[PDB]
């Protein structure tokens, strides 16, 4: 499979509801993942089951879409968000993806 | 409904109650048949459009029909 | 348990004598004529029965009616539509008859509804021959009526094509039933090797009718939708009304109950409508549990049961049975076990099959015999040999026979 | 939920490292161990899953026949093992925890840096 | 009766063998190379054997003459005709083949009318290395064939998908046989509990084979057509010619029969080719009942047969059976029922299998021991006790050791 | 021909005779072989009467030919 | 032969219960709604468990495009192809769905290749949760799984269809297994008949445990792919790990092998996996013969055992068995037969099950029997009658008590 | 790939080895769904045209779908 982020960059202003998509190639099943890696850091849930939110993060973000396409949305843009989102799958062997960085 | 089940430690079986019946007696039979009839090896020259199917699923027929005309005496098996 | 005590039938005695009869070269003319102008028809036969008959689709019809616009017509040029694809649908039916037929050598089960669909069966319970309520019966389970019927090939001539499809009838109905489980019972000693076992032979269906109990010792055989049990009474056995009375108790002189025992125990469970039994011996592991909480209970050594309600799954040493759902209520009669009451010493150690009756008669027996051949070994010591038959006055000293000196 | 790793270690090219990563705060047998590799200023790459309950391993194609994954589970501590190391290969690896009912990692190490190099 | 026999074994070595064999890398270039411009091949293998090819489709010629009309001519158009006729029918076959395979793990126990039609069977038939009589015989039975016959898919190459349909071999034809039916046989006495029951066990059929009767335990594995019986040697034993002495007689000393001794009665009904034998033993009603006239006959207690001559319904306790009608001539054969020669008392109870030597040698045992006891214990009562040993020559009187007084 | 059978009371067993043998004792291994082809998937960029079904009809052929190639060697069972 | 002591249990009662709590007139609704714009939801019932729901066929949207420039009063403007393209080809999926659930009556045959196509079934796969070790096992391995699943009809409601599908979950992997064979063994006695035989009883499949072994006594329901074998616990019966000494040794104080016995020889044949074992008793021919060079062996009379190597057919009696030819390494021990060790007078003659020990027991207690009966019968005259009671004090002369004349 | 045979003569027993194992202990009920319509019973005036088929296969989903309806009750 091969995984594709349409975003490969984006910078924006604080309060704006920002969206990422990511697209595959071949049978995706419908579970996808959204990670956030602070830099120095580990990555971290934030979207699983491609659709249901993890527990602790703030409700801004969302996630939704079936087939080939699945879009992230952050409804409001927040100083403490600038980092970097990447996307996963499970195919049969695992895959992640180039990923985008939300600077500011 | 009432279905009901009793244990009994002492033989160790359980019976279960309630149930209503139905059984069978005997068969009746009923014979049922499909009109058919030969097919004429004549059906046309060249194709066109619509004159290959004529006998594609007719010469399958014209088969059919026979293996089930070997089928002649013998007794089936129970 | 009970499977060698069956008989054995041909099922489709009846429908392949039909066929015989039919093959008397008259009845295929009249069947042809009599149903030249409808659909539905009752003939009379030679032998001197009558039949019903039906026609379920008539390809000379059309057939005959476009082989004129295929070269007494238009030779080879586009007919028209539904004379491309209504012919494409037409030998679809005949194809797939035609398969099963020849894949199953004559006879086939259950029937296929190719053979035969909804609406002729219908058509056949609303023209049978038969009370109402039995065809209020059969217009519920139609497709255990196609599961329970037996379809025969019977001949093809010059343009007939015929076969015979046998129908159950549902003679008896609305009776009460029940059925009896059953599940291996030992001693519960800690000492491996002295354990005699002890388990119920008669489990199955029973079911009641014209004041006997019909039995049904394979319970793959009865079938059971919603409340309601379908079964044949070519695999039953044919019982006196009192056999109930082995279940309220199992020492009734009225009647005499079937047993089964051996040396051998395992562990093991049943599954019942509403409940499970476990029978629990040795040195495994066995519980039931829930499946919000976990583990809810744990058995002893010995046979146990437990109620549907708030179990879920049956943890027996490695397997993992799932008990039912049905809703009901049950109830735990308690009392004591009755294995604990015979002597382990004497215990017969196998049979295939027997009855609690004649195995008093062999404890008996066992008893009998030892205490006859005990007590005549009581009188030893009370034994003298034999005196010499010269006709000396042997004397009887020190256990022998001497010769007499002491007051002589 | 914790999960520990070495310290950063060096190795001439050609040779063999191996890296530790112990797990606590849950069951160790009941989930999936994962391993993944991030180059410095590069994206993510995944390298291989080891099951510690039967031991059975999966490695990445692109991995095939250099990495072995095992597993002590009296100690409860998984190691990666890396063979016949290359100049690019260096990068930071991360040990991780996939769970079963939600496909996802929740579960990230500190990490651990390797440095590969002839000086 | 007998199940606990038969050996077993791999159905479908040979197929698997040929199959393993096809993965040499040696053979695959070469059936696809033997089979370049014709439908039949005989072809050897590396291994040393020689056997039949055959292919029955052909798609890649289609394939790409087809794809210059769906590519090459005007790219992309709907202009071509009757394509269609040619593509559903030939995708349908590899569709349908596929899904047959795949449902049952790829070794079908029948082979469908669609892996082969009767044309190629009969093609096959056509060029089997056998004899014209075995040619004759698979000609007129191409129904069974297929029940007996296995499929196995096997290797699949660069363009070539090949399976191997395994075939019957006919070893041994036209020999006489008969077929066997046993029903129990127990005592009519009147009071309940004191009944006994033998039955013989050796039901099935009987084919002679160079001299050898083999045996079929199980009625269910040998089909029959009319009056030519077909039969498999997996499940055969070998036995003497003498068994059919056992048909007559039970009593000769050359051959041991087979029975099985119980103790419970249940009156019940064995169908068999042209009649019905009925056990009717106790309480229950037993009744044969003709079409037209009703009940004809009613039985009484112990075991009877009926023909079919005028008799075509039997009902037993309550069950409804049917009999056959097939055109054959009975005949009745009077005689004694052995169950009356043996002693009640000493009856053995129950054997899974036993033989009349072996229930004749265990009555006699337990005779000759049960009298050798007796004869010793007829004695008791004229015993006098063991004389203190007290130096003392005590008399025999009143029956016991005392000081003698009366003549001394 | 002629089914006779016998009926014996002192046994009370049935003997059935005049039927003719028929058994096997040996095997027969003929190999059936089917020729497949690569068809390639990409053939056409537009729709047409015709072209709609052929796609579709062949994209279920690929998938026939895929599915029974995973049965790669899957062991023969009887 | 083991197949009674199996426990009886349910099979489809979690899909049952599944199927019953989706009756609750507003899960449905619920459904409907959550899986409203997507594929393959997880959904939590009023039950409060979580299930994964799965959409396959979608009608709803193509029937309502498609309908209205049909059903509209267009006068059925036919306009072109792809429409019965697009229709024609669809309602055969749904058609063959209800072909199968009306021939089946609700539970249907291992899901059907039209219930789930293979795609549809890999994507369920990814969807189902487990760990990731589950994966290739049962990902190359979809047609035995398939045969492992079952399938249940539930509910059809406002727009909605749905069906629930059973999935076999593996728990347990790797662990080594091993398959016990057994035949029969007899000694060799000039006089037919004379003879004993006796067997084991614990063929079947063993697989270690958790600590314990599962012991499945139904070889014909368990599976075997390339060196993996597959079937469920449902079957099986739960042993100390010590019964593995039993294949090594037969004496040993710690577990006590199962056997059987009976008084009836014959020979016949078991083929293993890799070879084949024969027990040619009586006049019978047995021959081992090659594919090439002819018959190879003549077997004595006894049992005996051949590998495959340089092997191809066993013929004994009048049969034929072929062998397998998996590429293995056998390995012969010798021996003894350890039914030498046996006194044929006291040798148990009929058990259906019994244990080396209980039989050690029984022929122990029948010899102290007799002995015990033979040394009492040994006393026999050493005994002599009683005198009169009359008080004479006469004297034991000849055995008889006359009167005191001979020395007085 | 490694497997072999052991003949206890003693016994007249053959026992393999090297299998390897896989069981069954638990069941996933996973549900699945297909939508449907409810399918309008409107006549055309005339279907003699090619629109013969569309009349005809239509009764066949209704007849499909009122007898999945019958057997509802299980």
């Amino acid at each position: 499979i091969q995984l594709t982020q349409s975003p490969s960059t984006l910078s924006a202003s604080v309060n704006d509801r920002v969206t990422l998509t990511c697209r595959a190639s071949q049978s995706i099943s419908s579970w996808l993942a959204w990670y956030q890696q602070k830099p120095g850091k580990a990555p971290k849930l934030l979207i699983y089951q491609a659709s249901s939110l993890q527990s602790g993060v703030p409700s801004r973000f969302t996630g939704s879409g079936s087939g080939t396409e699945f879009t992230l949305t952050i409804s409001s843009l927040q100083p403490d968000d600038f980092a970097t989102y990447y996307c996963q799958q499970f195919n049969s062997y695992w895959t992640f993806g180039q990923g985008t960085k939300v600077e500011i | 409904q009432n279905i009901t089940e009793e244990f009994y430690q002492s033989t160790c079986s359980a019976v279960s109650k309630g149930y209503l019946s139905a059984l069978r007696t005997g068969w009746y039979t009923s014979v049922i048949t499909i009109e058919l009839s030969n097919i004429k090896e004549n059906k046309c020259n060249g194709t066109d459009a619509k004159v290959k199917l004529i006998k594609q699923e007719l010469d399958k027929y014209k088969n059919a029909v026979t293996e089930l005309q070997l089928l002649m005496q013998s007794t089936p098996a129970t | 348990f009970l499977g060698f005590l069956l008989g054995v039938g041909s099922a489709i005695a009846s429908g392949v004598a039909v066929c015989k009869v039919l093959h008397l070269e008259g009845e295929v003319n009249k069947i042809k004529s009599a149903l030249l102008s409808t659909n539905k028809a009752v003939v009379s036969l030679s032998n001197g029965v009558s039949v019903l008959t039906f026609k379920v689709l008539d390809l000379k019809n059309y057939i005959d009616k476009q082989l004129l616009p295929i070269l007494n017509k238009q030779s080879c040029s586009i007919s028209n539509i539904e004379t491309v694809i209504e012919f494409q649908q037409k030998n679809n039916r005949l194809l797939e008859i035609t398969r099963e037929f020849s894949v199953n050598a004559g006879v086939t089960t259950p029937v296929s509804t190719y053979m035969l669909t909804n609406s002729e069966l219908l058509s056949l319970i609303n023209d049978m021959p038969i009370t109402n309520d039995q065809k209020k019966l059969m217009s519920n389970n139609v497709q255990i009526v196609r599961q329970q019927s037996y379809s025969i090939m019977c001949i093809i001539k010059e343009e007939v094509l015929a076969y015979v499809v046998q129908l159950p009838l549902y003679g008896v109905i609305d009776t009460p039933c029940w059925k009896l489980h059953t599940s291996p019972l030992c001693t519960t000693n800690t000492k491996e090797g002295s354990n005699i076992c002890l388990t119920r032979t008669d489990r199955g269906w029973y079911c009641d009718n014209a004041g006997s109990v019909s039995f049904f010792p394979q319970a793959e055989t009865c079938k059971v939708q919603s409340n309601r049990v379908f079964c044949d009474t070519m695999n039953s056995l044919t019982l006196p009304s009192e056999v109930n009375l082995c279940n309220v108790d199992i020492f009734n002189p009225k009647y005499d109950c079937k047993i089964m025992t051996s040396k051998t125990d395992v562990s093991s469970s049943v599954i019942t409508s509403l409940g499970a039994i476990v029978s629990c011996y040795g040195k495994t592991k066995c519980t039931a549990s829930n499946k919000n909480r976990g583990i809810i209970k744990t058995f002893s050594n010995g046979c146990d049961y437990v109620s549907n309600k708030g179990v879920d799954t049956v943890s027996v040493g490695n397997t993992l049975y799932y008990v039912n759902k049905q809703e009901g209520k049950s109830l735990y009669v308690k009392g004591e076990p009755i294995i604990n009451f015979y002597d382990p010493l004497v215990f017969p150690s196998d049979e295939f099959d027997a009855s609690i009756s004649q195995v008093n008669e062999k404890i008996n027996q066992s008893l009998a015999f030892i205490r006859k051949s005990d007590e005549l070994l009581s009188a030893i010591g009370g034994y003298i040999p034999e005196a010499p038959r010269d006709g000396q006055a042997y004397v009887r000293k020190d256990g022998e026979w001497v010769l007499l000196s002491t007051f002589l | 939920v914790q999960l520990v790793q070495s310290g950063a270690e060096v190795k001439k090219p050609g040779a063999s490292v191996k890296v530790s990563c112990k797990a606590s705060g849950y069951t160790f047998t009941s989930y999936d161990i994962n391993w993944v590799r991030q180059a410095t200023g590069q994206g993510l790459e995944w390298m291989g899953w080891m099951n510690p309950n039967s031991g059975n391993t999966g490695y990445a194609q692109k991995f095939q026949g250099r990495v072995t994954m095992t597993r002590q589970t009296s100690r409860s501590t998984a190691y990666m093992e890396l063979s016949s190391l290359r100049s690019e290969d260096t990068a930071v690896y991360y040990c991780a925890r996939e769970d079963w009912g939600s496909a996802a990692f929740d579960s990230w190490g500190q990490g651990t840096m390797v440095t590969v190099s002839s000086a």
